[PDB]
DNA sequence: TATATACTAAGAACTTCTGACTGTTC
DNA sequence: GTTCTTAGTATATA
DNA sequence: CAATGAAACGGAACAGTCAG
């Protein structure tokens, strides 16, 4: 009737959790590990002793987090995580404290890391106390998770002035990495699944389910026979790795293969039993609500419920989702302008793989047998659903020519993908292989733009200026400089941190605070303001590769780069040497948006 | 300040066995000191003002309620719109008998924490929601040293009460009575806003007046004008009114409900 | 009690539980005048 | 023909959608 | 729009 | 002694909320 972690304080939890994070080795993290878990099946054994639903659920719903899929999300980060303890403490809106927890990237040695500086600001506010267990702390989550839901912002409030009341620094330190759902352990998931269980990751990654994974396996010794993907299961689709083209054929064993195009939406699965269906998105969030349960509700099952043949009961699809122009009979590429989960455009689901048939698992058939089963188990309805086209080829000029035609077609990129790969969930290559135009060098548009703006990081890169705002200039008259820029997007990534640190330490002494009541008149603003500003002379130009040029609110040039980051720090241009927006709209106008319109030879 | 606001005092009594019965004589008794202070200034903040908001809460206690279910606090009337219905609340404890009731009733003092104490008030300040004016919290303790005894207790008050004086909330203790013991830089002068046994903050309390007021404000704003051109901005304000009674509501006799006049 | 029917009262000090003084007249029908009128003659 | 109270009658000092945010997600 | 604050407009007694 | 894997992050975009 009783559970274990009623019996077991949260501040046990807490020092064990301290021993690992502040453990060098993984070793020493797994031994710390080792003792929780083995005192914590202990004390299990001896408190039952006799049918059982308690599990190490509790605690490792709390080791991670991120996982957590029956409690619905918080509503809380870092900063009404700050807002609420500067509330509930009833801090000087001005203070010192105050200021820190809303600015904790600013640095006043732990400038980024929200949990170093409230457990500073509390270690001598509140040595507060008296052993919360592991499943109080879960009902004051669940509280919390319930109120966001429920639109009770004061009973959020007062659940966490329990939280915070009847919690110690440490405890408190930690229950905010649990409700930001990082906890910086430096130890693995898979080598956790690897603690708890030789099968626990293999069963993890067809359920999505950490309750399900700690009551089937909470013995360690007794293991599952055949673990598989089960019906209404959310199970964690398998990806592509980034093929060498060079190397295609034999990466593909030397042996006939598929090429087909990837497509521009969101990843979604299916489960069919006859009127009911269910919908699990990547991450195994479910958004039947939106789809339909039900051929008479939902976007798209009671346009597809017909399509199935009569003697399709049970069916589990792997596919692809976009949203389906009707007028135009094309297909409009995720992003602007819509979103897919929440929607004259109608629902389109696009399925290239299945993995239950009535009584028949298809997870370790070959992909053909997979294929064939699609070709038979429905008819498509075309802009409603339609069966993924898959296209033979043997040769790397095939792959090439693809590429080409998809470049062409202003498409993402091709899948190629082995004929006699059995479906492996969470597995990365393993038989499918994915292609894009950014993945050859020189077939790429690249941008060379200059860096306006500065944002403080956080984590790993915080006391230091991980990212920047970019804008691009005004054409100036010949043998003048431009004085005038124009913010185009935001770039964080693609330079080595001793690059970044390089970059910070060249322009420190040139960083100014930005005023929004008083802006520099070189740097216009959109929607979108930095926290500091370089003067445009001051500056250097970095070379960035994106994706595609996109519409953008939060941008003057009326648009923002897909998909940006770093590729070189273009310390041989001046800064005077940025681009201008007739190369902005030139580059814009080539290819409809798409920077990648070069044939590969 | 912001005339829609209004002002709020919330009283808060050390309800230890401290001073429940110290009377060292037979001549007064420092909770029916207390007591007697909070319902003469209540009665007399009836009239005045209406319109703001008091709350009485004694913390020591052993029976509990509070908005958090803390431990030895009692919240003995919210902040509301002062009434009778509470006029009677607080004279229900004034008497020796009243003494036995609030002791059998709440209890006779147990551990408590002015930190926690503290927290407790300014939820009280937080809960309401028409704006307030001033912010003002009234102690009734002797215990100089609320404790010696443990000093991160201590220390937790100063960083609340420091807090407290940052949200806006100011706080004043009257230093009501106590056998030597009656000093204020023995932890407290960092806290409130040379010292004896008694206050005279307390005497004035008493003097239990019936004016009314009415706050920094227009009779009406006209535009003076020197001639046809030049205009400036004057506000007619007025500085003696001959207060009459306040007008009379008519009641039905026997509902005493309004009887919405229809002529 | 139907008998205290018809009859006019005025229950108007007794704290005794006052309030349910007049709930102990109402379950006997008695016609509490909350404040009393000529019609009323009788004032407890 | 006073002054006193009631009344009611009105004027003024108190609201009026939009913007921004944070999550959430990928 | 709500509430308020005047006033002042009225009436009634010797 | 390093290739291989993850995990950690970096925006991108959405909408609901709260302030005002």
């Amino acid at each position: 009737s009783q559970t274990v972690a009623s019996h077991v304080p949260f501040a046990d939890l807490c020092s064990t959790l301290e021993r690992i994070q502040k453990s060098k080795g993984r070793a020493e993290k797994i031994r710390h590990f080792r003792e929780f878990l083995d005192s914590w099946r202990k004390f299990h054994d001896a408190l039952h002793k006799n049918d059982v639903t308690d599990s190490f659920y509790p605690a490792m719903r709390l080791i991670l987090p991120q996982l957590e899929r029956e409690r619905m999300a918080y509503g809380i980060k870092e900063t009404m995580l700050a807002k609420l303890y500067i509330e509930l403490l009833n801090l000087p809106r001005d203070g010192k404290d105050a200021l820190k927890l809303l600015n904790y990237r600013t640095p006043t040695g732990d400038a980024g890391d929200f949990a170093m500086i409230a457990y500073f600001v509390l270690k001598p506010r509140c040595l507060q106390k008296g052993s919360l267990t592991i499943q109080q702390v879960n009902d004051l989550l669940d509280s919390i998770a319930s109120n966001n839901s429920a639109k009770r912002k004061d009973l959020i409030k007062k659940s966490l002035l329990q939280l915070i009341t009847q919690s110690s620094a440490l405890e408190q330190k930690w229950l905010i990495r649990m409700i930001i759902k990082d906890l910086k352990l430096g130890v693995s998931q898979q080598t956790i699944f690897s603690v708890f269980h030789n099968d626990a990751a293999e069963l993890h990654n067809v359920t999505t389910d950490l309750e399900k994974v700690c009551r089937q396996l909470h013995d360690p010794s007794v293991g599952l026979s055949d673990i598989s993907i089960t019906l209404f299961s959310a199970f964690k689709p398998m990806l592509a790795a980034i093929a060498d083209i060079e190397h295609i054929e034999k990466d593909m064993k030397h042996q006939s293969f598929y090429i087909e195009t990837k497509l521009d939406g969101e990843r979604m699965q299916m489960h069919k039993d006859g009127d009911v269906y269910k919908y699990f998105s990547r991450n195994g969030y479910n958004y039947t609500d939106q789809f339909g349960a039900s051929p008479t509700e939902g976007s798209l099952t009671p346009f597809i419920h017909n399509a199935f043949k009569a003697d399709i009961q049970i069916c589990i699809l792997d596919g692809e989702m976009m949203a389906y122009n009707p007028n135009t009979q094309t297909f409009m590429q995720k992003g602007t302008k819509f979103d897919i989960k929440r929607m004259d455009l109608q629902t389109c689901y696009c399925v290239f793989d299945v993995l239950m048939v009535n009584n028949k698992k298809l997870g370790h058939e070959t992909l053909r047998k997979r294929y064939e089963i699609l070709s038979s188990i429905f008819t498509p309805i075309p802009g409603r659903i339609e069966i993924v086209q898959k296209t033979q080829a043997h040769t790397k000029n095939e792959v090439i020519d693809a590429l080409n035609e998809a470049i062409d077609k202003r498409e993402e990129g091709i899948m190629v993908k082995q004929p006699l790969s059995i479906y492996k969930p969470d597995k990365r290559g393993e038989g499918w292989l994915k292609i894009k135009p950014e993945y050859v060098s020189g077939l790429m548009d690249e941008l060379d733009i200059l860096i306006v703006g500065g944002y403080w990081g956080k984590g790993s890169r915080g006391g230091m200026m991980s990212h920047f705002l970019c804008a691009v200039a005004e054409k100036p008259p010949p043998g003048e400089k431009p004085s005038v820029f124009h913010t185009l997007s935001r770039v964080g990534s693609g330079c080595t941190m001793k690059e970044l640190y390089d970059l910070g330490l060249k322009l420190a002494k040139y960083w100014k605070p930005f005023h929004r009541k008083a802006p520099p008149s070189s740097i216009l603003c959109g929607t979108e303001k930095p926290e500091v500003y370089i003067e445009p002379c001051n500056s250097v130009i970095v070379q960035i590769k994106a994706a595609e040029i996109v519409p953008s609110d939060m941008y003057k040039t009326g648009c923002t780069l897909r998909f940006p980051r770093i590729e070189k720090i273009r310390d041989d241009k001046e800064w005077h040497e940025c681009m201008t927006l007739d190369d902005l709209e030139q580059l814009r106008g080539k290819a409809s948006g798409k920077l990648a319109s070069k044939h590969l030879y | 300040y912001k005339y829609s606001g209004r002002d709020s005092l919330i009283f808060l009594v050390d309800a230890s066995k401290a001073m429940f019965e110290s009377q060292s004589e037979d001549e007064l008794t420092p909770f029916d000191m207390s007591i007697q202070c909070i319902q003469s200034v209540y009665i007399s903040k009836i009239i005045s003002s209406d319109r703001d908001l008091l709350a009485v809460v004694f913390y020591g206690t052993e029976k509990d309620k509070n908005s958090v279910n803390f431990k030895n606090i009692y919240v003995l009337q919210e902040l509301d719109n002062p009434g009778a219905k509470r006029i009677l609340e607080l004279d229900q404890f004034k008497g020796q008998q009243g003494q036995k009731r609030f002791q059998d009733m709440m209890g006779h003092g147990s551990d408590y924490s002015l930190s926690e104490v503290l927290w407790v008030c300014a939820n009280l300040f937080s809960d309401v929601q028409f704006k307030m004016s001033h912010k003002r919290i009234m102690l009734f303790t002797n215990e100089d040293n609320p404790h010696g005894n443990d000093s991160a207790k201590a220390s937790r008050a100063r960083t609340k009460a420091g807090d407290l004086r940052d949200t806006g909330i100011f706080l004043d203790l009257m230093h009501l009575k106590k056998p030597g013991g009656f000093d204020i830089s023995l932890f407290y002068r960092d806290i409130i806003s040379v010292h004896f046994e008694e206050s005279s903050k307390l005497e004035d309390l008493l003097r239990k007046v019936r004016a009314k007021e009415t706050r920094k404000r227009a009779l009406s704003r006209l535009k003076l004008k020197l001639n046809k051109d030049i205009v400036i901005s004057v506000g007619i304000y007025n500085l003696v009114q001959k207060a009459l009674k306040p007008p009379p509501i008519k009641l039905y006799r026997e509902t005493n409900e309004p009887v919405k006049t229809k002529t | 009690s139907n008998i205290f029917e018809d009859v006019e009262f005025c229950v108007m000090s007794g704290t005794q539980p006052k309030p349910d003084l007049e709930n102990r007249i109402a379950e006997f029908g008695g016609y509490i005048v909350q404040n009393p009128g000529p019609d009323t003659y009788c004032v407890i």
